[PDB]
Order: C-alpha cells, then sequence, then structure tokens
C-alpha cells in the first residue's frame, strides 16, 4: 500500500530502470506494478512511463500503457499532450486497441480542457465513446462512462 | 544513431537537409572513439561520396568539409575528396568547397595550372576554383595564359579573370598590359570590359568607342558593353547619356528591350530628367506587361536604386503600375520604402484580398482565393505570409488570426510565426483587450501542438508579459506544455520568464526534485536543460533545496558531462558548505582542465 512514499519512489526508480532494460514478463510486470502503485507522487517515474510508452511486450504493451497511466492518474498534461500527439500521429495493427485505449486514457484524464481534444478531433480524421463524451462535455460535464473501458483494478 | 543522422545528411531539399543533419553531426560529436569514429566513418563517406557525386554527395561532402574545419589532414580529405569527385556544377561545387577549404598557393598552384590547362586544351571552373582558393604575377601569367587557351566555360574562365584581377586589386601595369593586348573576341572583351571598367581615360575612350559602336552577338554585346557602361561610368557620362538614350528607344520598341533599359538603368544609378523618367514611365509599363505577357519589374527595381524623384504624379503612376504587377513585391517593397512615405503608406494600405479600413465585417472566411489569372492558391500562401510581413514590416488581430490557424496547417510553417511575430510588435498596447489577450494564448497553446512553437515561443516570450500573467491557467497549460515536449530545454528558457507572481515554483520544484532523483546519459542532457532552467529561473530560493540539489549535482561533477559542470555553474549563480565542495570541485576541473574546458570555464 503505501510506503514510504519514497522508499518506494528510489525503489520505483530502481524498477523503472530494469523497465527500461522484448520479454513480456517485462511490460506485464511493468503496467501490473504501475497500476499497483497507482497514487501519487512518482513524475519522473510517470515520464519514464510515458516515455518506455512511446516506444510504440508489443502493441497491446502499449495501449495497457495507456490504459494503467490514465487510471492512476484518472499534473502530467505534458505528458498528456506528448503520447497524445504520439499515438494521435501513430492514428492514422494496435488501431482498434489502440484507438479504445487511447480514447479511453483520454476521457479518463481528461478534460476540462477543449485545446487537446480540439487538436485530436483534427488529428483524428481517419472513436465514438471518446467523441460522445466529447461532445457531451462540449456541451456540460458527465462522470464516469469509463467502466464502459476497461475493468480492473483488483483488490 | 550517429549513422543514422550521417546517412541521413549524405543521402538528402537535399542541400538544407544534408546542411543541417551535418552541422548536427559534427557539432554533437563533441571532438580512441572519438578520432576513431570520425576519421573512418567521415572519410568512407569522402570516398562514398566522391564516387556517388545527385550533388548528395557533394552537398553532404562540402558539409563535412566546413564542419572538419569549424590543415595538413584539411588539404589532404581536401584534395582527397574533392579531385575523387572532379576531374554539372560539381565542378563549381567541389570548386568553392576546396577555395574556402584552403583560403577562405602551391600544391593549390600546382593542381590549378596543372588541371585547368588540362581540360584547357582542345579548365574553366578549374580556373575558378583556383581563382576563389587563391583569393581571399604566377596570377598574372597564368591567367594569361588561361584566357588565351579558353578564350576565343568562357563564363568560368571570366569568372577565375575578374577574381584575379580583383586579387591584384605595378600589377596594374601588367593588367593594362594584356588589357590592350585583348584589346588588341566577344566573350574575351565582353569579360574584359567588364572588369576593367569595374576596376582609365584612353582605356574608358576606346571603351566607349567599341561599346557604342557594336551598341548600334546581339544579347553578348548587349550585356557585355551594358555591364561596361555602368561600371565605366562627364564626358563620359554625356556620351553614355547619348547612347544610351539611343539604344533605348531603338531596342524599345523594335530581349534587347530590357537589356538596354537594364544599362540605362545603371545609369540612372550612377546618375527635363522627368522625361526620361516619364519615357521610363511607359517603359516601365510596357516592361510590366512584357512580364504579364510572360507571366520583370527588376528595371523599376534598379530605377528606385537610381534616386527618389519625379514625384508623386509619376512616382506614384509607376507605384500603381508595378503594384498590380513574386519578390517583386518585396523588391517593390523596399523601393517604396526608400521612396518618401505617402506612397509607402498607399502601398501599406493595400494588403490585396482581402483586407481594409474600415470595417468590422467580412472577416473570417478569407475564404475566397479570389482568382484574377488566379492559382493552386498556395503560392500565394508562401506568398500571403510574405507579403504579410512586408504590409507589417482587432480587425488586424481577427484577420491576421483567422488567417495563421487557417494557414498554418497546413501544411508549412508559415502563417502560425509570421502572425505570430506581426501581432507582437503589433499591439500590446492595446491598453485593455480582452480578446487579444485570449486568442494570443489561444494560438499559443495551438502552437504546442515543432520548431515552429519553439521559435513562436520566443517571439511569445518576447511579447509577455501581464497578458501571459493573466494566462496563469493557461499559461499553467503552457507549462505542462514545457514540460513535455523534448529539446525541451527550449520551453525551460520561455518558463523562466513567467515568475513573479505565480504559484510555479512550487511544479518548478517538483521538476527540479525529479530531475534530482532521476540522477541515463539522455536523462543527464535533460538534466542539465532542468539545471539550466534553474539558472534563468532566477526567481528565488527554495533555499535548502538548492542546497542538497546541488549536492547531488556535486556528486553528479564526477565523469559525465559539462552538465555537471554547468550545474555547478548555475548553482553558484544562485547566488555557504560552500568551501568544501567549491575547493575540491574547483581546483580539481582546473587540474581536470585537460581535457575538457568546459569544466574549467565553469569553474571560473
Amino acid at each position: 500500500l503505501e510506503g514510504e512514499f519514497n522508499p518506494h519512489l528510489p525503489t520505483i526508480l530502481s524498477l523503472f530502470l530494469d523497465v527500461l532494460e522484448n520479454k513480456k514478463v517485462v511490460s506485464v510486470r511493468i503496467l501490473k506494478s504501475l497500476v499497483v502503485f497507482g497514487p501519487h507522487l512518482e513524475e519522473y517515474v510517470h515520464l519514464v512511463l510515458p516515455t518506455i510508452i512511446k516506444l510504440s511486450s508489443g502493441n497491446l504493451k502499449k495501449a495497457a500503457i495507456i490504459t494503467i497511466g490514465r487510471l492512476s492518474k484518472n499534473n502530467a498534461l505534458e505528458m498528456s499532450s506528448r503520447i497524445v500527439q504520439a499515438l494521435v500521429r501513430v492514428l492514422n495493427e494496435t488501431e482498434y486497441v489502440k484507438a479504445t485505449m487511447n480514447t479511453l486514457s483520454l476521457l479518463l484524464l481528461q478534460l476540462n480542457i477543449d485545446f487537446t481534444v480540439f487538436i485530436p478531433v483534427i488529428n483524428k480524421t481517419l472513436t465514438i465513446y471518446d467523441r460522445l463524451v466529447a461532445k457531451l462535455l462540449n456541451n456540460e460535464p458527465l462522470p464516469t462512462k469509463i467502466i464502459i473501458d476497461k475493468d480492473f483494478d483488483l483488490p | 544513431n550517429v549513422k543514422a543522422f550521417d546517412l541521413i545528411f549524405t543521402k538528402l531539399n537535399q542541400l538544407e537537409r544534408v546542411a543541417a543533419s551535418y552541422e548536427l553531426k559534427s557539432c554533437l560529436i563533441s571532438l580512441v572513439s572519438t578520432e576513431y569514429f570520425q576519421r573512418f566513418s567521415n572519410d568512407i563517406n569522402n570516398k562514398v561520396f566522391e564516387l556517388i557525386h545527385d550533388s548528395n554527395e557533394k552537398l553532404g561532402g562540402v558539409l563535412a568539409v566546413d564542419t572538419l574545419i569549424d590543415e595538413l589532414p584539411n588539404q589532404t580529405s581536401r584534395l582527397a575528396n574533392y579531385l575523387r569527385v572532379l576531374i554539372d556544377i560539381e565542378v563549381m561545387r567541389a570548386a568553392a568547397t576546396t577555395l574556402g577549404k584552403l583560403a577562405v598557393l602551391t600544391s593549390e598552384f600546382v593542381e590549378f595550372e596543372v588541371k585547368t590547362c588540362i581540360e584547357w586544351l582542345t579548365q574553366e571552373y578549374r580556373k575558378h576554383a583556383s581563382l576563389l582558393i587563391i583569393s581571399s604575377y604566377p596570377f598574372v601569367n597564368s591567367i594569361l595564359d588561361n584566357i588565351w587557351r579558353a578564350l576565343r566555360k568562357l563564363v568560368i574562365r571570366t569568372d577565375a579573370a575578374v577574381t584575379l584581377g580583383k586579387c591584384l586589386t605595378s600589377s596594374l601595369t601588367k593588367k593594362w598590359v594584356q588589357r590592350l593586348f585583348n584589346g588588341c573576341i566577344h566573350g574575351t572583351l565582353l569579360v574584359y570590359r567588364q572588369l576593367v571598367s569595374l576596376e582609365l581615360k584612353d582605356k574608358y575612350e576606346e571603351i566607349y568607342e567599341t561599346t557604342m559602336k557594336h551598341r548600334d552577338n546581339i544579347i553578348i554585346r548587349k550585356e557585355i558593353y551594358a555591364i561596361i557602361p555602368v561600371l565605366a561610368a562627364d564626358p563620359k557620362l554625356f556620351t553614355q547619356k547619348y547612347l544610351d538614350a539611343t539604344m533605348i528607344h531603338y531596342l524599345t520598341l523594335l530581349l534587347s528591350d530590357k537589356g538596354p533599359i537594364l544599362v540605362s538603368i545603371g545609369d540612372i544609378a550612377y546618375h527635363i530628367g522627368p522625361y526620361l523618367d516619364a519615357i521610363v514611365e511607359n517603359l516601365r509599363d510596357g516592361l510590366e506587361t512584357k512580364f504579364k505577357t510572360r507571366k520583370e519589374k527588376d528595371i523599376f527595381y534598379c530605377v528606385s536604386k537610381l534616386a527618389c524623384a519625379v514625384r508623386p504624379l509619376l512616382a506614384k503612376y509607376l507605384n500603381r503600375g508595378l503594384l498590380d504587377a513574386s519578390d517583386h513585391m518585396q523588391e517593390t517593397l523596399l523601393v517604396i520604402c526608400e521612396k518618401i512615405s505617402m506612397e509607402v503608406t498607399v502601398n501599406e494600405k493595400l494588403l490585396n484580398i482581402i483586407c481594409l479600413v474600415l470595417s468590422g465585417e467580412k472577416f473570417r472566411p478569407p475564404g475566397s482565393p479570389t482568382p484574377m489569372k488566379s492559382l493552386s492558391s498556395e503560392t500565394a500562401r508562401a506568398y500571403r505570409d510574405q507579403s504579410l510581413l512586408r504590409k507589417t514590416g482587432t480587425l488586424d488581430a481577427m484577420i491576421l488570426r483567422k488567417a495563421l490557424r487557417m494557414l498554418s496547417d497546413i501544411k508549412p510553417k508559415y502563417s502560425l510565426t509570421e502572425f505570430i511575430r506581426r501581432v507582437i510588435i503589433s499591439y500590446m498596447e492595446h491598453d485593455n483587450m480582452q480578446v487579444r489577450k485570449l486568442a494570443a494564448l489561444t494560438s499559443c497553446d495551438l502552437f504546442v501542438k515543432s520548431l515552429y512553437a519553439l521559435n513562436v515561443v520566443s517571439e511569445v516570450l518576447s511579447k509577455l508579459l501581464t497578458v501571459a500573467i493573466t494566462d496563469p491557467v493557461a499559461e499553467i497549460r503552457l507549462e505542462i506544455l514545457k514540460h513535455l515536449d523534448r529539446l525541451s530545454q527550449p520551453d525551460n528558457t520561455k518558463l523562466l520568464f513567467m515568475a513573479l507572481n505565480d504559484e510555479v515554483f512550487a511544479i518548478q520544484m517538483e521538476a527540479m526534485k525529479i530531475c534530482g532523483r532521476l540522477a541515463v546519459i539522455p536523462s543527464l542532457r535533460k538534466t542539465l536543460i532542468q539545471l539550466l532552467t534553474e539558472l534563468k529561473h532566477s526567481k528565488m530560493t527554495r533555499k535548502k533545496e538548492e542546497c542538497a540539489s546541488l549536492l547531488c549535482t556535486l556528486i553528479s561533477s564526477s565523469s559525465d558531462v559539462t552538465k555537471p559542470y554547468l550545474e555547478p555553474v548555475i548553482e553558484i549563480l544562485l547566488p555557504s558548505a560552500v568551501a568544501s565542495t567549491a575547493l575540491k570541485a574547483l581546483g580539481e576541473i582546473s587540474v581536470v582542465g585537460g581535457e575538457d574546458m568546459l569544466p574549467f570555464l565553469d569553474e571560473l
């Protein structure tokens, strides 16, 4: 659970260090322990996360990344826009799985910022639930709906 | 990695590619590995280029020359790769390349006379090669024999010729000797008259003689005499006046049109006059219609360069004329600028399609590529923007805004950057404008969506201030953006400007610590960037945070790179435990100056 924030954090550093080092086990335990952390303060860690994510053990690995990230996040608006650009560009394999994972990730972490979406509106071109919640929001707020996308989160 | 950008460069549009890529390459190279890698690879690509020659090879190669520059190995690989690549325009390419590479005169003169006379036996670009190379009586005699063999290409021969004539500028006697000698062929006399009249009594006399003679084989003599007449330019001035007017009216109306018009233009540059001016006005009308029938205004350009005169009647006449006629707009811009004020303000008020004051209507959807002769509409985009920059030098705001949005994306840069700088130097103040600020930051975060955004951030930071202050929610968004995009160093400085009042420094410290624990090599780079950010931050404190951080940096002093150095630097800059660290580190770096010397300077 939480302790220490620090004892974790440096150890977390050892962890992400390992993470950078294609063994599927790597990716698996990666996203896993990611979700395990959950809150809060790991930051550089979170960037490496976005960073390691930007590599796209495979596509689906990266997908799950986007997911777990969205979850633990539900800030960094930085890495947000970053990986946003990343995938949305990758957005014209994972492309379906990516479409979902990213859509969901966005809705999760976002927005209150019309900017991102507005850009991503264009960038999309080329996928519904995302759009739906997006326009909905544009009019006015709404909670949840993310449960649709993903579930566990197993306690 | 390095090999990637290497091949990217070498393969190389092509030009700029190879240029920037190689620049970055040699730069980032930062001098058993370095020597080996650099030498081996680069020389391998030197042979590879010299064989491959298009001009990708050539371009990238010369780039590598400049980079390796910025003497033994120099001239070595120089002559090596050049001669390997040299016996289209690759001649002149390696010519200038080796020229600057050497001197920007033995093996030089050797290979010079050698290859020159080699291709001169039936040479030119080789002559000009060694000309620029030996540029900043061996030259005298060489040039003599050369000009002999070649003339009777003759262009590049003339290049080497004028180059030597310049270099010498005693030798004036030998030069005047060869002068009377050749004076005693078309291209020959052309180049001769050119260089001469550019850089003597009977010289000029007989000049005016033969020239005005051939004035009354066509384009050849046209340009020859023309160039001669302007360069040589009272008796000279009057003879030139007569011959000018004569040939002018001759050619226009009858190719020779612009040429004599050009010679006359150069005369005016050297120079009722309003009769010649109104005549020049009709001539400019027909010339505008000449490029129009074509589609050249360069005559209008040179005429503007001559003087400001003829007053608003003829002035604004020709103004309206040429304004209704692609950098001719730019040339005209410079011209009208140099003119006075009235017509300046006038054309400034033109702004073309579609802009004017008044009014608060017809703004957003332009939206109307109104054809005339029409377009692919994109020309015209690069040019819409260029013209915009020129005219620049709410309606303003709104127009420029919508514009920038539209033509930034897509594709090519342009609009955003343009209107950025524009509105930048435009407004604020603009005392109370919500829309100005709002839209400004709007376009800003828009930019947050490459290097465009970077320089944009430069311009923005320049603008600043209370605007970005009110931004600070959105400027916080901007801070996010700052963190994200790497490199990211670019953002740092921008962020630094944002201080006072904000809540930033908290988040700052966040990032700081992040870097600290981050404590790889690229992460070290980003780390250095962060250090710099701290430096530029120049806000205050967090005191002990700074202390411990600095300590981490002190640990980081070992190995690594100058990152460690600058780290100490910035640390110190802001603004005691001092001693121990200081002494140890400093003295070491002193002893350790060899070889870092980034380290030593830092230490200082």
